[PDB]
């Protein structure tokens, strides 16, 4: 029994290159595979065009990219063929209609009528990259109607389409919408916001933030709060601040009408509070405990000792909290191997949901391993497991030295075993350092293996295949020789494996009861989230100091060779009032870890639902393969 | 004696060093393998938690 | 005065954009040092902010990159920031701050900021005389200057005000633009909401219904009319009676093993099986694993009887039994169209349709039933002895039509078979009875069309109110019946009649798989799976919807159908008439015709919800008046805390031990900064109040002093809001030689000019030999003697009716030596005017000084306009008359006589 494994991406991606990972496990010779890919049903061989030969030079790893072209609740599907000389590996892969992400800049945030609002559209396919598709966009009203549809194709235009829409000067004021979409997926559509509005730019800009970034129920000093007032231009400034504060669960607040405050700014900054006596009398008179997941806003108003200008600004989101923690097993796999060590990825924010840093963390009792919180409010915690196929109920905790144990906020999770062929009680896990990655450093990943000593011989390999924004980044063998029960791989990260990748092994034997089996696991890997590339903007004009009005200056423009810059200089202004809706490099790769095929941190209850739930279809020649995947969504 | 914590409900295996299948090291801390039943069964153990035991058989391992 | 850069030398600062910089470098430059450096020399605009860059990159290797926020700061050691608002009514006086920045570090600045004046702008700025004011800035500090101004003119319009420091040569001017709209408020109007039908409305025609124009009764004057016009033409969905449950249809996959007809009947439903789930596309929710597993038992069960296929391209039961008519005649159907699910022999098919015509029927067009199949049971409702040459001849003619199509070339005698006997059972289906029978053979033809009203309405009418074909017998009979009838349905293509069939199939839940139900198993599901790929949805959808505008010279035709994507076509007129439109096609969309426009003002302005009183008058340096502000809340309760923004009057400033008082109080609070801020040049001032009440007139005053004399003082104000909204508010001026604080301006209606300057041409001193020559310029117009009928004088401008006697020089006004004429003066020009009734009068003026246009049109008195009290003739006989009547008569004639120089 020779073993023909075909490992693609769950669901496969149209006029895109993906790519298959041919193996032949115990095989004599150099081994033919051509690789064919069907419609379902039928044969119109849109992509069979691959065909390679796998040698024992390589110990029998290969693989063929294909792209599959072009056209022809609603779900097509795809039958992909890799026949060895004699045996025949054919699977069926969900694919993806959707070509890739549309993001969407404005020249601003805000418009009055009769002004241009200049915007563009970025057409990039799902690995980032700039691409020639055709695209109509829309522009709905305060009440969806598309009062313009264009459509225009990018095509040696290089991902960026400039447009332009003039603002009537009898718009229907309010909060505008816009809306495009590739032509060939009406249902992949992507919006970006902008409000219309009367307006004038104001003098000053309002930052008002508390003390904390939450209120502790039980912090009699009440929630502190410094107001600052500059000008544009940034010298500070002499005037007089109205503030009022308000709780709000959830939708709809409360105004606190006792706790307006009037206060003096001088030198641009003033200092006002919101006793708890106020905040309890104001409620309703309750329990201060009633109002825990709650939370309240403050509103300060700033008027110039001219009278000329003044300011609005709010804080909102302020959470009254009982621990100024949250622990979320949200990166934690929840799959453990018996005996085996398990790690959990304890995640630590603030109420305000920014990462904690130097937060200790531990299992729930005494004297327990304490790990602390990265950067990322991500620390570590490897916990000893026993061989029994038992439910694992694991609570973690703060440990904070400052903080009661009141204080200290908390957070309970379940493991359940990985289930094992024949109960084999053959496992494989992968053990990682939980640091930040930045690309030109390298990942150490400790597959470490878990079988009886008798079979052990046998287990020559690792495959080890690493997904990155829903495509096989690359794959490739990790050797062990016999009684190496740790093998270590020296993991190189480039600039291709941003803004995380997960990491995917399986060694194989043909063990126990004369069948063959699959042992895997999958890791999920968070990188240093940052630009593939770089590119900076800053003074080619040498200190000087302020720029006059009228004057020419340079703007040095540090960027990838051969990449087209774009550019458009804003007011700060405009963003006194309204700052949302602005493109951040972080926001496209937020979008990038929702369009992850896999829906798993790790592991997965059997050797297939290791694969599935990393985003994978393995798939063999002993009738051994991934379920089948439907939903191009993660099922919740 | 070495010992191994089971901080999920605080329990404690102990493991005879002779029995001890190999010790690796992860960043501070160690990481060795067992021989339970003929099933080759692990073990994590903190830097903090370390006896000198198996500090020494990774050392020599080691360097 | 001197020693002070000149106003006229002083380019102000125009551009303001809240965005530029819309540029699009690429970056090309040799790659030195892993990175790419484009320098970029830009002008930066005159807006005194921090700018905010931001860069994105895009490369077809790195993907793309927003770069983070650089921000530039321009900045400068002295500047005024013009504070506007968005937008000013038209004919509402409001007053504008322009706060003057010496951002020096020790040193104080002796500045002269200076009103530039505009035509479109009423205010205390004219073309004669300019409006300065010199004020003083200590070091890092501003000082606030009020300009109270009046907007005339509509649409954008322009303000710009300057300054410049004494002893050095350090100026800025500004002009930022501002919005001017007209008395009113905005509002939409549905003008029609049509329904877009072409099949119903308009019936066999193009549908062409008449769509008014506005009504815009409360319009007011020059006011754009957007008139909103949309097409959403909105699509109709056919409901579809949906397929069979994937889990129902478990049973119909069999793994074909027997032998001749026995392996046969085995295969004949996974056949079907995967033809329906192909059309279906129920593989996902069946498994789509399964299919393959599945799809290889058919290739199995094709070959295994290819092994019952006897040496004449025949289908025998047994090794080598007499080879069979039906058998054959089926399996030429079961392989008919699982030729699309295998690649099957086409010479072993095509073939073996060609032995079944040649040795197996003759001339009428019959087909033999010597075809013992052993267990007639598989061979449906024609085992029974009725019709078996008339029914199995209508069956085997089926098997000839599914392989008609694939086999005219492979055999080209074959066309001719099908054809003959189509006729043989056209002629023959009008006389039977069993309604298994009737079925079929209307299938047979209904397919090579040849049924039409005659046949048809025989087979239509056995149908049992549309629903199913039957008789008395096996129940499984009935329903491969009812399916060979449907399949014709849509063969001749009747979605009219077909779907309640369908529901009486889905009623009997026929899944079929037990003896004897090969041949009612099979043609079910056919019969459902043609259905579903022949079945609508789509209700025919296409609109060639057009309007020739009355606006636009080209016309406005929109092509709305399925299966495209942009379902809101709309463009939008800005005048507004009544307009036709041609509505052909087929579908049903929208026509909505909406349009906006300022509908005349209630309850006033934008103060309703704070009334106030401003007071001004003198009390018992130099000069000292009080003012006495008394404010109340429109509403239900005691208000918040609210603002008292004041402004003082040109060279004014209070006493500072009557804001001393007013602080010290339980609800009032002024920062002490504006306390702090000596009489130095506090000009703008701002009292906070705890609490306004809605109940009484909450009142207070303190006194002001005159710190420097210069006439013509410009009006103060007091805007008094709520902390929590500026919006809603209301403002009032102050004046001690005007009413109410506003400026004097003439005003009819909707027009507005300007009235704050000299009331006559300002020139006993009145030398005729001069007077002569200043009398005859292009401007001038209209020389008049002149006689007062009427006066007029009253609270607003004062109208004099002048009756015309002698007319010297006439401009563009026909009139005779009787026509009386209305001349309009202001209040103000009263006392300098000393005007009288029934007298000899002197008054030459100047052309565009005409309030309204023919015969309305009324000569006012202006800067540029002349008077004289002309003397009476019988009264000129006085020594100290006489000097003037004879320079008077001295004009008169000197003028008229000949005329002026050209
Ligand atoms: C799937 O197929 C592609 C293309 O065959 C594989 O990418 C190729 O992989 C080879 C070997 O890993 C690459 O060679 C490498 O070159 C780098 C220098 O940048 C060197 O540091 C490495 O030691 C190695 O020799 C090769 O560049 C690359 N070719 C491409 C991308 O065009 C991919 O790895 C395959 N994956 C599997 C699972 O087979
Ligand atoms: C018309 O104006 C009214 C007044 O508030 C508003 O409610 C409505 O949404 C407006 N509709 C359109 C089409 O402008």
């Amino acid at each position: 029994s020779p073993m023909y494994s075909i490992i693609t991406p769950n669901i496969l991606r149209l006029e895109s290159e993906e790519t298959m990972v041919l193996e032949a496990h115990d095989a004599q010779g150099d081994v033919p595979v051509t690789v064919t890919v069907h419609d379902f049903p039928g044969k119109k061989l849109v992509l069979s065009s691959e065909k390679t030969v796998l040698t024992p030079a390589t110990n029998h790893m290969g693989n063929v990219t294909f792209t599959i072209p072009a056209n022809r609740g609603r779900n097509k599907f795809v039958t992909v063929q890799a026949t060895f000389g004699t045996q025949v590996v054919e699977k069926v892969v969900l694919v993806s209609l959707q070509s890739g992400y549309l993001f969407i800049q404005t020249d601003k945030t805000i418009y009055t009528p009769g002004s241009t609002v200049l915007y563009r559209i970025f057409t990039v396919n799902h690995k980032l990259l700039p691409v020639g598709r055709t695209v109509m966009v829309n522009i709905e009203n305060p009440e969806g109607i598309p009062v313009k549809q264009d459509s225009l194709s990018s095509q040696n235009q290089l991902g960026v389409l400039p447009l332009s829409w003039d603002i009537p000067e009898l718009v229907n004021m309010g909060q505008w919408k816009i809306r495009a979409y590739y032509e060939n997926s009406p249902q992949q559509v992507f919006s970006t916001e902008f409000e219309v509005k009367e307006y004038v730019l104001p003098s000053f800009e309002v930052i008002v933030e508390p003390t904390e970034k939450f209120y502790y129920i039980y912090n009699e000093k009440g929630l502190e709060v410094t107001i600052t007032a500059r000008f544009l231009y940034g010298k500070k400034v002499e005037g007089t601040a109205f503030v009022i504060f308000g709780i709000q669960d959830g939708e709809q607040r409360i105004s606190l009408p006792e706790s307006l405050k009037r206060i003096p700014i001088e030198d641009g900054s003033g200092e006002v509070v919101l006793s708890r006596k106020v905040l309890l009398d104001g409620v309703q008179n309750p329990r201060a405990e009633d109002l825990v997941g709650k939370s309240l806003y403050v509103s300060a108003t700033v008027i110039l000792h001219s009278g000329s200008d003044m300011v609005q600004a709010e804080r909102s989101g302020i959470p009254i909290v009982t621990s100024p923690y949250q622990i979320h097993f949200t990166k934690t796999p929840k799959y453990f191997k018996p005996g085996m060590p398990f790690d959990l990825m304890v995640f630590v924010t603030n109420p305000d949901g920014s990462p904690a840093y130097r937060v200790p963390v531990a299992v729930q009792g005494e004297d327990t391993v304490q790990s602390l919180t990265q950067g990322d409010g991500v620390a570590k915690l490897s916990i000893n497991t026993h061989p029994s196929q038992k439910p694992l109920s694991i609570t973690v905790r703060t440990k904070k030295q400052e903080l009661s144990e009141a204080e200290q906020a908390t957070r309970t999770m379940q493991a359940l075993p990985y289930s094992t062929v024949g109960n084999s009680n053959n496992y494989l896990h992968l053990s990682v350092l939980r640091t930040e990655l930045r690309p030109g450093e390298t990942l150490n990943v400790n597959f470490l293996l878990r079988m009886d000593r008798a079979h052990e011989a046998k287990i020559r390999y690792y495959t080890y295949l690493i997904m990155n924004k829903g495509r096989l980044l690359k794959a490739g063998r990790q050797v062990r020789e016999p009684g190496q029960d740790l093998v270590v791989l020296p993991l190189s990260i480039t600039t291709d494996f941003i803004p995380s990748f997960r990491l995917v092994a399986y060694y194989t034997l043909i063990g126990a009861s004369g069948q063959r089996e699959v042992v895997a696991d999958s890791v999920w890997v968070d990188v240093k989230d940052s630009c593939v590339g770089s590119l900076v903007v800053k003074s080619g004009q040498s200190e000087d100091r302020q720029p006059v009005p009228g004057q020419q200056m340079t703007l040095k423009i540090e960027g990838d060779h051969g990449a087209r810059v774009v550019l458009v200089a804003v007011d700060k202004g405009v963003f006194v009032l309204n700052k949302k809706n602005k493109l951040t490099q972080s926001k496209i790769w937020d979008v990038v870890e929702k369009a992850d095929i896999g829906c798993t941190p790790g592991s997965g209850k059997d050797y297939a639902g290791v694969f599935s739930d990393a985003g994978l279809t393995f798939t063999s020649s002993s009738g051994q393969q991934t379920a089948q995947r439907a939903e191009l969504q993660c099922p919740q | 004696m070495v010992k191994v914590k089971f901080d999920a409900t605080g329990e404690e295996k102990e493991v005879e060093t002779s029995k001890i299948s190999a010790v690796y090291r992860t960043g501070k801390d160690v990481l060795f393998s067992y021989d339970d039943q003929g099933k080759i069964g692990w073990g994590y153990v903190s830097e903090k938690d370390a006896p000198k035991e198996l500090l020494d058989l990774l050392a020599r391992a080691e360097r | 005065d001197e020693d002070i850069i000149a106003e006229e030398n002083i380019v102000s600062r125009s551009e303001f954009p809240e965005s530029w910089l819309w540029n699009v470098e690429d970056l090309k430059e040799p790659p030195k040092n892993g990175i790419s450096t484009k320098l970029m020399n830009i002008f930066l605009k005159d807006s005194i902010t921090t700018w905010e860059i931001l860069a994105v990159s895009m490369s077809d290797k790195k993907g793309i990159c927003v770069a983070d926020p650089f921000e530039v700061t321009v900045m400068q050691d002295f500047f005024i920031d013009l504070r506007l608002p968005y937008s000013v009514v038209r004919n509402e006086q409001v007053e504008i701050r322009a706060v003057l920045y010496n951002y020096r570090q020790n040193q104080e600045l002796k500045v002269r900021v200076e009103l530039l004046h505009n035509p479109a702008f009423c205010s205390l700025a004219t073309t004669k005389r300019r409006h300065q004011q010199t004020v003083t800035i200590p070091p890092k500090s501003s000082l606030s200057v009020p300009y109270v101004i009046v907007p005339l003119k509509t649409g954008l319009q322009e303000v710009e005000v300057k300054a410049a420091v004494y002893h050095h040569f350090i100026s800025d001017g500004v002009r930022k633009s501002l919005k001017v709209v007209p008395e009113g408020i905005r509002m939409n109007k549905t003008v029609a909401v049509r329904t877009l039908d072409p099949e119903r409305l308009g019936r066999e025609g193009v549908q062409k219904e008449d769509i008014p124009p506005a009504d815009l009764s409360d319009q007011v004057p020059d006011t754009e009319s957007e008139t909103r016009i949309l097409l959403q033409g909105t699509p109709v969905a056919q409901m579809t009676e949906d397929a069979v449950d994937a889990e129902r249809l478990k049973h119909l996959i069999v793994t074909p093993s027997g032998c001749g007809e026995q392996n046969m009947i085995g295969m004949t439903p996974t056949v079907i099986a995967v033809h329906y789930l192909d059309e279906t596309e129920q593989w996902e929710k069946f498994g789509l694993e399964k299919r393959q597993g599945a799809l290889e038992l058919i290739k199995k069960g094709y070959t295994q009887q290819l092994a019952f296929r006897q040496p004449s391209s025949a289908f025998a039961a047994f090794v080598k039994r007499a080879p069979s008519t039906w058998l054959t005649a089926y399996v030429v159907k079961v392989f008919s169209l699982a030729v699309n699910l295998i690649a099957i022999d086409s010479q072993v098919l095509c073939g073996a349709v060609k032995w079944l015509i040649l040795e197996k029927q003759k001339p009428d067009g019959v087909f033999q039933e010597d075809a013992p199949v052993i267990h007639q049971e598989m061979i449906g409702g024609l085992r029974n002895n009725n019709e078996k040459d008339m029914a199995l001849t209508a069956f085997v003619l089926i098997s000839l039509q599914e392989a008609k199509d694939i086999c005219e070339e492979q055999v080209n005698s074959l066309p001719g078979s099908i054809t003959k006997a189509g006729d043989f059972l056209e002629a023959n289906y009008m006389n039977l009875q069993r309604s298994y029978t009737v079925a079929i053979a209307g299938y047979a033809l209904a397919q090579m069309g040849r049924l039409k009203g005659p046949l048809l309405n025989k087979f239509l009418t056995t149908a049992k109110d549309k629903n199913r074909w039957e008789d008395p017998g096996k129940q499984l009979y009935n329903v491969e019946a009812t399916s060979y009838a449907l399949l014709a349905l849509l063969q001749l293509k009747d979605f009219d009649f077909v779907p309640p069939v369908v529901r009486w199939l889905n009623e009997q839940r026929y899944y079929g798989g037990g003896y004897g139900s090969t041949q009612a198993t099979f043609m079910v599901f056919q019969a459902l799976a043609q259905y579903q790929k022949d079945a609508p949805d789509h209700q025919e959808l296409n609109l060639d919807v057009s309007l020739q505008l009355p606006s636009r010279s080209s016309k406005i035709t929109h092509r709305i159908h399925w299966e495209s994507a942009s379902l809101l076509r709309s463009e939008e007129t800005k005048e507004n008439e009544g307009f036709t439109v041609t509505a052909e096609g087929k579908g049903q969309g929208t026509l909505s015709v909406v349009t906006m426009y300022h509908a005349k003002a209630k309850d006033q302005l934008t103060c309703n919800k704070f009334d106030l009183k401003v007071t001004i008058k003198p009390a018992p340096a130099k000069n000292t008046m009080i003012l006495e502000i008394c404010t109340r809340y429109r509403g239900d309760q005691d208000a918040t805390m609210s603002i008292l923004d004041i402004s003082m009057m040109t060279g004014f400033a209070p006493d500072t031990d009557d804001l001393k008082q007013l602080a010290n109080g339980v609800d009032r609070y002024i920062s002490k900064y504006e306390l702090d801020k000596a009489f130095s040049d506090r000009n703008t001032l701002i009292i906070y109040l705890d609490k306004v009440s809605h109940s009484e007139d909450d009142c207070l005053a303190f006194k002001v002093h005159q710190y420097f004399n210069v006439e013509l003082i410009q009006p103060g104000a007091v805007k008094v809001y709520a902390y929590y909204n500026l919006e809603e508010s209301c403002t009032r001026f102050y004046h001690p030689e005007k009413e109410d604080g506003k400026l004097n301006k003439l005003c009819r209606d909707e027009l507005c000019r300007c009235a704050e300057e000299n009331c006559f041409i300002q020139k006993d001193k009145v030398t005729l030999e001069e007077r002569l020559d200043k009398a005859c310029e292009p401007g001038v117009d209209y020389v008049y003697k002149t006689r007062l009928v009427k006066v007029q004088l009253s609270n607003d401008f004062d109208e004099y009716i002048m009756a015309i006697e002698q007319t010297i020089k006439s401009g563009s006004d026909e009139v005779q030596v009787g026509q009386q004429r209305t001349f309009i003066s202001p209040i103000k020009c009263r006392e300098a005017l000393k005007l009288e009734e029934k007298k000899h009068y002197l008054m030459w003026g100047l052309s565009s000084d005409f309030w309204g246009e023919k015969p309305n049109l009324s000569y006012i008195i202006g800067k540029d306009t002349w008077v004289e009290h002309w003397p009476e003739e019988d009264e000129c006989q006085d020594e100290e008359n006489q000097k003037q009547c004879q320079d008077l008569g001295a004009f008169t004639e000197s003028m008229v006589v000949f005329g002026c120089p050209n």
